[PDB]
């Protein structure tokens, strides 16, 4: 057969399983208790916008009595409108305060007040992978490749969770001082069991059943996978137009075409995420994630060394010392402005 | 030709 290997590779199963067992248990326990209301606003310095999104902004902070440097979004509750904006809000406060793993963004603090959420998270400063990508304009297969692995153990610990993700892009991903990823933005993230119905996301990311109206599962992440590979080795993604809707004609049909400098191992992979048919799709059969763990395009990859953090990073970020914001592009900035009268208090009272 | 600067998820399509 292909292996002669084979002893060590199922050895390897044995211990992912033991692994994830205890990662359940304890996300359980933080899952069923979460904390809530663990810092105040006037505790921290406001420094510089880092980015925004949907509903506010993350700034850099500075934490007045320790001098630690954290990231913190703000959300304003009056632009948190729609049932699926408030109900999204919800679950990313929870799963974040529940989840442990060397590639997920750690929330320190969470807070609200009358007009705003606040979730306070480590702050890491060596910027977005998509300002690096869109820098150098792609990544060579091996630098892609060192961090679609850690996309592949993220995903495989927060599905065996029963976590969703549902927003992979390189906006979503940081580039952390050793060089390895750091997954934010859990804005969009579920906990499923089975079948979910919202129609969410970025349209060149989308899942083909998710365009659809189906009620789709886990493997709209491994599609997703499959999209962000080929945006890192291209420079660009595979389902690219100007408008949404001519993008969601291209994913629902079933084609794509792969610039020539790509392998044929990543085209084989590449065909196998990006498959439109769900019995088909890597990641969703019968072998799981072991598919994709133990596809050729990955046979140099070291699954437990990356997840330790033992392997040399292609790219290490520039540092300037604590604080330091050159990796992160520049934004407007806006006045914090808290209302006298609680706004939305009963929308967000589990928050 | 397709966008090229940050792209922003929906909530609700
Ligand atoms: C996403 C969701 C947001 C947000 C900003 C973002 C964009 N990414 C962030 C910016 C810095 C790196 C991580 O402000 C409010 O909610």
């Amino acid at each position: 057969g292909h292996m002669g290997a084979a002893a060590k590779k199922g050895s390897e199963q044995e211990s992912v399983k033991e692994f994830l067992a205890k990662a359940k248990e304890e996300f359980l326990k933080k899952w069923e208790s979460p904390s809530q209301n663990t810092a105040q606003l006037d505790h921290f310095d406001r420094i510089k916008t880092l980015g925004t999104g949907s509903f506010g902004r993350v700034m850099l902070v500075k934490h007045k009595e320790t001098g630690n440097h954290y990231a913190m979004k703000i959300l304003d509750k009056q632009k948190v409108v729609k049932l699926k904006q408030i109900e999204h809000t919800l679950n990313e406060k929870r799963i974040l305060q529940a989840v442990n793993f060397p590639f997920l963004v750690k929330l320190e603090f969470s807070f609200k007040d009358n007009s705003n959420l606040y979730m306070v998270m480590e702050y890491v400063p060596g910027g977005e992978m998509f300002s690096h990508l869109r820098r150098i304009g792609r990544f060579s297969e091996p630098h892609a490749r060192f961090y679609a692995a850690q996309i592949v153990l993220t995903f495989e610990y927060l599905h065996s969770l029963d976590l969703i993700y549902r927003d992979l892009k390189p906006e979503n991903l940081l580039i952390d001082q050793q060089g390895y990823i750091q997954v934010t933005d859990f804005g969009f993230a579920k906990r499923v069991k089975g079948r979910t119905w919202t129609l969410c996301g970025t349209p060149e990311y989308l899942a083909p059943e998710i365009i659809l109206s189906k009620g789709y599962n886990k493997a709209v992440d491994w599609w997703a996978l499959g999209v962000l590979i080929y945006e890192m080795a291209a420079g660009y993604p595979p389902f690219f137009a100007d408008q949404p809707i001519q993008i969601y004609e291209k994913i629902v049909s079933g084609k794509v075409r792969f610039p020539s400098h790509f392998s044929s191992d990543l085209k084989d992979l590449l065909r196998n995420l990006l498959q439109v048919d769900l019995t088909k799709r890597f990641g969703n059969l019968k072998n799981g994630v072991n598919d994709i763990k133990n596809h050729k395009w990955f046979a140099t990859t070291d699954w437990i060394a990356i997840y330790q953090r033992k392997v040399e990073a292609p790219f290490i970020p520039k540092f300037k010392g604590p604080g330091d914001t050159s990796n992160f592009d520049d934004y407007e900035e806006e006045e914090i402005r808290v209302s006298i009268n609680e706004k939305c208090g009963k929308e967000f009272t589990e928050f | 030709a397709g966008r090229t600067g940050r792209r922003q998820a929906i909530h609700d399509i």
